[PDB]
């Protein structure tokens, strides 16, 4: 259904709110462990799903 | 082995409060008076009163009384012979309403 | 030679990949009819609706 | 068949009230391995009843 | 008696349904034979009656 | 005389082999569970990875 990259959210730090990006894969894979389009969700490198 | 009022197809057998035992196997048995309509081994113990054919009392007006014992149990005793339990009662029934 | 087993072990992997809402409804049917038959006797007395 | 239907209910008042008959005597015979006085009385409330 | 056969069925199948396991034998038969004589009489009159 | 009744339902040998079937049937379920969708502790690499 959805083929989205990234997820907009949303939090407060220092009595601001700022935001932030989520990756997801786009379209490959469901991960059941955690049931979430992820792209190599085992490794700290850059442009992984955390 | 306890005395034996008659021997034959219908067998009666009187027992006092003793372990009675022949060639086999020995239990202990309640000291009353047992009837069976086939010549099988009758005992007054329990798991004996229990098996079709076989009627026992502590007295002989006891095992006459309580020969009619399962006609008051709850439906769901007999398997076979239920016909004959029911027809029993519905002659009765049916006679002395519709009649008297 | 005889394969009545596998033909219904297929039946059985083929229901498994059409999965749906009802199919639990029917492992407890089969489980239970398969745990009547290995003790039963037991815990049967009196109660002719049971 | 329909020469057989017609001529059958001539005897049909004897078929019906021979099943009956029929019952009990199986019934009977079927308890009598363990009431082994009953085919005595049963002959002759037969011999009565007929 | 003083009901539509409607609710009469109904009525006659939860009193079975419920009051059976905790009532003498003969209270049950004499139910039986009671609803029973309704259909026994037209039975007799129609199949065995002369 | 409902807890007597269901206290004494069955011989204690009954009562064991009857859980005995359960538990069985539990814990090959929760392998089945744990063979495809794989464990929490990746960290360990099992040997789904």
């Amino acid at each position: 259904r959805n083929r989205a990259t990234r997820v907009e959210c949303t939090t407060i730090v220092n009595g601001v709110r700022r935001s932030f990006y989520v990756y997801a894969n786009g379209g490959k894979g469901f991960c059941k462990l955690h049931n979430w389009n992820c792209v190599n969700c085992d490794t700290f490198c850059a442009g992984s799903t955390f | 082995f306890p005395n034996t009022y008659l021997e034959g197809s219908v067998r009666v057998v009187t027992t006092f409060d003793s372990e009675y035992c022949r060639h086999g196997t020995c239990e202990r048995s309640e000291a009353g008076v047992c009837v069976s309509t086939s010549g099988r081994w009758v005992l007054n113990n329990d798991y004996y009163r229990s098996l079709p054919g076989v009627f026992c009392g502590v007295d002989a007006v006891n095992l006459l009384t309580n020969m009619f014992t399962p006609l008051i149990q709850p439906i769901g005793a007999l398997d076979i012979s239920a016909s004959i339990v029911a027809g029993g009662i519905v002659a009765i029934v049916v006679t002395c309403l519709a009649y008297y | 030679w005889d394969l009545t087993a596998f033909g219904l072990v297929a039946e059985w992997f083929l229901a498994y990949i059409l999965f749906t809402r009802f199919f639990y409804v029917l492992g407890l049917a089969a489980i239970m009819q398969l745990f009547f038959s290995y003790f039963a006797v037991h815990f049967i007395s009196n109660s002719w609706l049971m | 068949f329909m020469r057989f239907r017609r001529a059958f209910g001539e005897y049909s008042h004897v078929v019906a009230f021979n099943t009956l008959l029929f019952l009990m005597s199986f019934t009977v015979l079927c308890l009598t391995p363990v009431y082994s006085f009953l085919p005595g009385v049963y002959s002759v409330i037969y011999l009565y009843l007929t | 008696f003083y009901l539509t056969n409607d609710v009469s069925f109904l009525a006659h199948i939860q009193w079975m349904v419920m009051f059976t396991p905790l009532v003498p034998f003969w209270i049950t038969i004499a139910y039986i034979i009671c609803i029973s004589t309704k259909h026994f009489y037209w039975f007799f009159s129609n199949y065995l009656k002369r | 005389w409902l807890i007597i009744n269901l206290v004494q339902m069955a011989p204690i040998s009954a009562m064991v082999r009857m859980y005995i079937f359960f538990a069985s049937f539990y814990y090959v379920w929760k392998s089945y569970v744990h063979v495809v969708d794989g464990c929490n502790s990746s960290t360990c690499m099992m040997c789904y990875k």
